[PDB]
């Protein structure tokens, strides 16, 4: 009787779901944050 | 004695009766013991012949003389069966009379083939916010409906049932679809409640109920599906759309386990019979969608299986999911936590889906997938914000408030496209979050009192002009600041 | 000959013979059937009787019918009159085109290649598939699996292979349908039609069709495989050919076997399965491999009951692949479509002497970063991504743009998602992942490589998606 | 040709004989139901008129139970079986090597045929507790984790367990290309004579299997048995007994052999197939009563004879199949329980890049110290206890910082020394060249040296001690341990090799 690796998820219970939950914040934040930011450099090349 | 065409029982038991003689009868022919009960020889072994015994086998005595009809078993069909209750059979067991049928039809029979089939392209108005939108299905398409005990699959199949007075009341008749409902295990309490609240709708004029209870012998529930099958393909060669609704079919898989476990057949696995795929394959493969040159009939399916503790990875449910062209899973926990009808999206697809629906629904559908999809990708925190996370888990609650819906109670495709599209279009994201349901409702009686002309408009040009949506935006915002 | 039949249970015939009996695997007409009822002889019970099983519904046998010993194996059609023509298990057209006028008939029961023909060469084949082609190449006329339960995307995958290889591939092809859907018959049927792949005018179909769809009994999906298996067969021998040959599913081919072992009196194996399921496997599987004389493409759809591939279906079958693409629905759940796993799916010809280093190491590169992702998923469950280190949310950010870079807008998926089909030649699913890796497009969303092909899609979405921000 | 088609003719046997005889009753699913044979022994060679084979297996008291050797498509109730009288056995010899031969011993390689002399049993006893002597001497696989952390002595049964798609037959094919540099040499007491039997496994992989012998040009020395797939059960069965018969003529002649079947759980599911097809009762699993008995009576063979029987010797690598790391299912440890080791593979760690993806946590021997030699003891001691210290913590990896210099440095020593495990393909490695790695990993020539860069390192001072310091490592090699010469020539070798790199 062993376990593995990566199964936090698999399981789908409480802590597979927030773990998609916490990836899903810090991603959607970076995610605006590099949109905010590669918007400021496009208008930036405007000139 | 003529031992050719007519046997004599053997050892009756338990339902399963052996009969010596009979050596000219048909494999799945029907026999008539010498006491107004019939038959199935199902068994046709070297000396003597497994027949099965359409009801209880009291009155069958070793001994009884049992005499071939001569024809496979079948069934009556046509037009004078709607607004009757059948028995697995064809016997009328509402107490209205004689059946009155002038046609009969095979059980066994077979599937069209290849050829005669056209791709899935009309829409089956179910009237339930939530398939309509997201898991839409077409005429000529087999929908599973798997879920727990009480979850609300039957309120599905009811809500499908009674939405079709609509059309069935109409001039149309390529819009017309007629419903058969095939009762395997239920209780007769169970039954006649359905068929009280079916009549309460008078959308008996137009439905069937092939009626296998849990008494009747193991048998006739196991042929109640090719019965009401049978009935429908009446319909659909004839070029007129039907339906059919098993419920459950789970039921019929523990009848022929029981049937065959009897006619010492040995087991599989879970005890059944190595068949039970071949029993619903056999079955669901008959729901087509015939072309143009086949008179354009359709029977669409809707099985309804039950899993055991949410276990869709058993038998039975893996058996069937596997032969249908999508599913609808009601699950016991959206039950609670507040959404019914309990339809779970994401893990219910229809793999026909976009094709089937009506261009007005699908315009407002196609965005409301993806909200809701990006809102249950960050629906989980109850645990725990950004601008735009914020304003996605409003949404999301305001879409998923909309989706719920009441009981016996199906809503028209002109409606549901009003409703949906006021909640898409971002007409809602200020009001409570429980304030939706009362809102939608009253909603409803607005647009239905004084646009009628808007939502006729939709219905007949089957999408939203650009015309359409600016009256139907000016109807939201009036509203809603009048709200 | 003429027997007799003495027995009629299930889908299971015993014939009695009072003359030589029929050897096994025969083909017996029954007589007075209004449509050809075919048994084939599966046992010789002793006392001059023989058991069969039927290729058609039973109902209506009586006990004492006259049946008829053809005198060899089901016999069909081949050559390339069959193409554009479908057909049934027994090889009788069920398009309502009329005959099959050929010359050469075949028996669907024949012999693997012996070892001295086996041919040792692999090549890569471009499928225009970023990752089966990168982390699963599969080799040119080897066999090839794609695992996985329901509705993860099977039959569409088929269908993009189909669409791909077929119509850019010289020789002929085979698609026997083993036990699916009657609808998907049809649906294949006039989408080949449109394409042209099939012509019902001239004689330049490409595609022959057989189907044994799940509305047949049990002994009629156990060898509608052999009849595609045979046809494609004669198209790789007799006509020195290269041959394509879809399968789907395969897994009906042993389901159907089960259906029928019990009555055939058989002790049932580990799960219900018949106990001869390995060699029933074997002596089918090995019909398909490709030799000297011709080469054989081979794609089976093989199902995976409950999405557990420790089940003896699939267990045993991916001992007879070169190429396993493991669909996961663990995968399709989170919208990669096509829902491959990139780590159970492995081929055969992924040696960098085979692919050279540059791709080998790239698709390494891929799987290692895709399994760390998998190991600090445990940890972000419980800290939560701000408490990580800084160098691990770059390999999380990392696995997050390659699992999302691996999906791809299908030619036929253009009806689910709305898209437009894509192809990347393999050069440039290199080129992009070995960019990823690197860490030059560090800067870009996530969601700019959701459903795109080449890297330069991606870069013109994350363009577009920051404009409307 | 013609003139050669005359002594073709000529060289036959007319002859006829009074021969037993019993007809057949029943057939299908491939048994045959004889009936008759009243004077046939139980596990013996029946032919049955068409010209198959058969192998009296079950002697029912009114009839005789034969398993066919192949499709019974040929046979039909009432044709003739004509018994042998000959327990099934297969040909032997040194005239098998390089050749490809089926369950039987019939050359299915064309290639003309065996030109065995004398055959042997299949089912002979294992050599009792007197003949066998200690395990003592090793057996280079040429693999750096197998061949330092679980050695393999030769005459040990040393399971190969794993998922599918691990790598098991890649070891066991890295372990049969090292015995080139033996047996390419002079001493006859180094020589290993590998055989590989395949079971269950497509022509296509067997083919493909015998072409990367062939390039390495390690056929010379190898017997390839191979009962696969489309073979009918009975020839899969018994391709093992096939092989080990071929592989106990070495080892009663003195010589040293090796015999790698893959899989062994693809030879109980035929002996399950065969047994529920006899109606023999079933069990656990629906495998019969005797699926512990079959292996047990097979990889007991695998001994080390005396110097009074010969002083030969016969390993054995059976390749079990686990599902999905269920080792506690019948048969792994049905096979577990019979063998003396085990070399545990897994998906995880193949796919974090540690290929060969041995797990040394599960993997053990249970011979251990001896089975290797001085140098690589010396070396694998003190590898081995470094690399359970840093397992032991190695959950705090992912953290590293934040922690004690003392856990820190156990992290930076695992890190290279896992590093160092890590092998090729194809590329077994001498064991001198072995203890030369890792000996300038273990005593802390790396330790400053960051991870990503290892490998490299690792071929460079190859490349850099095989080009340079033959003699060193001849020194080495010849006697077995690190003089404190060598020692001290391999510290300035390491030492001035990492300065200039």
């Amino acid at each position: 009787v062993r376990s593995s690796a990566g199964a936090v998820r698999d399981a789908g219970g409480a802590f597979g779901k927030r773990e998609q939950a916490e990836e899903e914040r810090y991603f959607r934040a970076r995610a605006k944050e590099q949109l905010a930011a590669l918007k400021k450099h496009h208008e930036n090349e405007i000139s | 004695v003529d031992l050719e065409e007519t046997g004599r029982v053997l050892s009756i038991g338990d339902g399963i009766a052996r009969v010596h003689g009979l050596r000219n009868v048909q494999a799945e022919e029907m026999v008539e013991f010498s006491s107004g009960l019939k038959g199935m020889s199902l068994n046709l072994e070297p000396d003597n012949v497994g027949v099965v015994v359409f009801g209880n086998d009291k009155l069958i005595k070793e001994g009884d003389i049992v005499k071939r009809t001569g024809a496979i078993v079948d069934v009556p069909v046509g037009e004078e069966l709607l607004g009757r209750v059948v028995d697995a059979l064809g016997n009328a067991i509402d107490g209205k009379g004689p059946i009155g049928s002038k046609a009969r039809r095979r059980v066994g029979l077979k599937a069209p083939g290849i050829i005669p089939r056209i791709s899935v392209r009309e829409p089956m108005q179910t009237g339930i916010k939530a398939v309509d939108s997201l898991v839409p299905i077409g005429r000529g398409q087999r929908e599973l409906i798997i879920g727990d005990r009480q979850t609300g699959k039957t309120s599905i199949a009811i809500d499908t049932i009674i939405n079709q007075k609509r059309f069935n009341d109409g001039t149309d008749e390529k819009k017309k679809l007629y419903c058969i409902y095939v009762a395997i295990g239920q209780k007769r309490s169970t039954v006649a409640q359905l068929v009280k609240r079916l009549t309460d709708a008078d959308a008996m004029k137009y439905t069937i109920v092939v009626s296998a209870t849990a008494s009747d012998a193991a048998p006739l529930q196991y042929l109640a599906p090719y019965s009401g099958c049978s009935m429908g393909e009446y319909f659909r060669d004839n070029g007129k759309h039907a339906l059919i609704i098993y419920d459950d079919l789970s039921k019929q898989a523990v009848a022929y386990r029981q049937m065959s476990l009897l006619l010492r057949r040995p087991p599989g696995r879970e005890a059944y019979p190595g068949d039970v795929f071949y029993l619903h394959s056999r079955l669901l493969e008959r729901a087509a969608k015939m072309n143009d040159a086949f008179g354009g009939g359709s029977l669409t399916a809707l099985p309804v299986i039950e899993t055991q503790a949410g276990d869709v990875s058993a038998y039975i449910p893996t058996n069937v999911i596997s032969i249908t062209d999508g599913q609808i899973f009601l699950e016991t926990e959206l039950f609670y936590k507040g959404i019914r009808p309990a339809i779970n999206v994401g893990l219910s697809v229809s793999r026909v889906g976009s094709a089937a629906q009506t261009r007005a629904m699908k315009q407002v559908a196609g965005t409301m997938k993806l909200e809701l999809a990006q809102y249950r990708e960050v629906a989980a925190f109850a645990q725990f914000l950004d601008a735009a996370t914020q304003q996605l888990l409003s949404r999301g609650v305001r879409l998923t408030e909309l989706l719920k819906q009441g009981q016996y109670s199906p809503m028209a495709i002109e409606e549901q496209v009003a409703v949906i599209y006021a909640g898409v279009r971002g007409y809602l994201d200020k009001l409570e979050p429980s304030k939706i349901t009362k809102f939608e409702n009253a909603f409803l009686s607005h647009v239905i009192s004084q646009h009628q002309a808007l939502l006729g408009k939709i219905r007949t040009d089957g999408k939203i002009s650009e015309e359409s949506d600016a009256k139907l935006k000016e109807i939201v915002t009036n509203f809603l600041a009048g709200f | 000959t003429t027997g007799r039949i003495v027995a009629v249970i299930g889908a299971v015939v015993d014939v009695q013979f009072d003359e030589g009996l029929p050897p096994i695997l025969n083909a017996l007409e029954v007589q007075g059937r209004e449509t050809r009822l075919v048994l084939e002889v599966a046992q010789h019970l002793g006392e001059s009787t023989v058991r069969t099983i039927a290729m058609d519904g039973t109902e209506g046998l009586v006990r004492g019918q006259k049946v008829l010993d053809s005198g060899a194996p089901i016999r069909i059609p081949v050559g390339p009159e069959t193409l554009g023509r479908i057909m049934n298990v027994i090889g009788e057209p069920i398009d309502e085109r009329g005959p099959i006028k050929t010359k050469q008939f075949a028996a669907i029961h024949a012999e693997a290649p012996e070892f001295v023909e086996m041919s040792v060469e692999q090549e890569i084949l471009v499928t225009g598939i970023k990752v089966v082609d990168l982390l699963a190449p599969y080799a040119k006329g080897g066999k090839i699996g794609l695992f996985g339960g329901a509705g993860v995307g099977k039959t569409v995958l088929i269908m993009e292979l189909i669409n791909n290889v077929a119509k850019a591939h010289g020789g002929y092809s085979v698609f026997a349908g083993v036990g699916e859907r009657t609808r998907e018959g049809n649906d294949l049927y006039h989408e080949m039609i449109e394409s042209g792949v099939i012509n019902l005018k001239d004689a330049t179909s490409k595609v022959a069709l057989v189907y044994g769809q799940m509305n047949e009994p049990p002994g009629a999906r156990a060898r509608v495989a052999l009849t595609g298996l045979t046809v494609a067969e004669y198209f790789r021998d007799q006509e020195g050919q290269d041959v394509l040959l879809f399968i789907d599913n395969i897994f009906r081919f042993t389901q159907a076997g089960s259906e029928v072992s019990a009555l055939l009196g058989r002790i049932p194996s580990a799960v219900g399965y018949q106990p001869t399921l390995a060699t029933d496997m074997g002596t089918m599987q090995e019909r398909i491999t490709t030799t000297k004389k011709g080469s054989i493409t081979s794609v089976q759809a093989i199902y995976v009951p409950a999405d557990d591939l420790t089940d003896p279906a699939p267990a045993t079958t991916f001992a007879h692949l070169d190429a396993t693409t493991v669909l996961s629905r663990a995968i399709a759940e989170l919208g990669i479509y096509p829902a491959v796993d990139p780590l159970d799916s492995t081929s055969r010809i992924m040696d960098p002497n085979i692919v050279g280093s540059e791709h080998y190491d790239v698709a390494r590169g891929v799987q290692k970063i895709l399994q760390d992702y998998k190991s600090l998923q445990d940890i972000i469950a419980i800290l939560g991504m701000d408490e990580l280190s800084e160098e691990d949310k770059l390999t999380v950010s990392r696995a997050r743009k390659i699992q999302r870079f691996l999906s791809q807008p299908f030619q036929v998926a253009e009806v689910f998602t709305g898209h437009l089909g894509k192809l990347v030649p393999l050069k440039e699913t290199i080129k992009g992942f070995q960019q990823i890796l690197a860490g030059e497009y560090d800067h870009l969303p996530e969601q700019a490589f959701y459903m795109v092909g080449p890297i330069e899609e991606a870069v013109a979405k994350a363009d577009k998606l920051a404009e409307e921000h």
